[PDB]
């Protein structure tokens, strides 16, 4: 019974895990896109200067 | 007292019989209680945890 019981919430808990980590996944790929552009930007600014 | 220890034997081998009885009659229904009640708690836990 306690095996049965560990499996559903295993696989209750991966799924939760897996949405979560992808939602932070993607918002880190936004966030780095981000910062990549701001840092591009003002070196393109700060070379012609 | 040869005689009565001829009649204390088998009084004293019907009293092995019942303590027996007695023994593993008291050790089962402790053991039997205590494994219901833990098959009932291990399908409630599995229900709280669905």
């Amino acid at each position: 019974l306690k095996a049965q019981a560990l499996a559903i919430e295993t696989e209750a808990e991966l799924q939760r895990v897996q949405k979560v980590r992808e939602l932070e996944l993607v918002y880190a790929r936004a966030q780095l896109e981000l910062e990549v552009s701001k840092a591009q930007q003002l070196a393109e600014v700060e070379v012609k200067k | 007292q040869s005689e009565a220890e001829k009649a204390r034997k088998e009084l004293l081998e019907l009293e092995a019989l019942s303590m027996a009885v007695e023994s593993t009659g008291t050790a089962k229904a402790e053991a039997e209680s205590r494994a219901e009640a833990a098959r009932i708690e291990g399908e409630g836990s599995v229900l709280q945890a669905k």
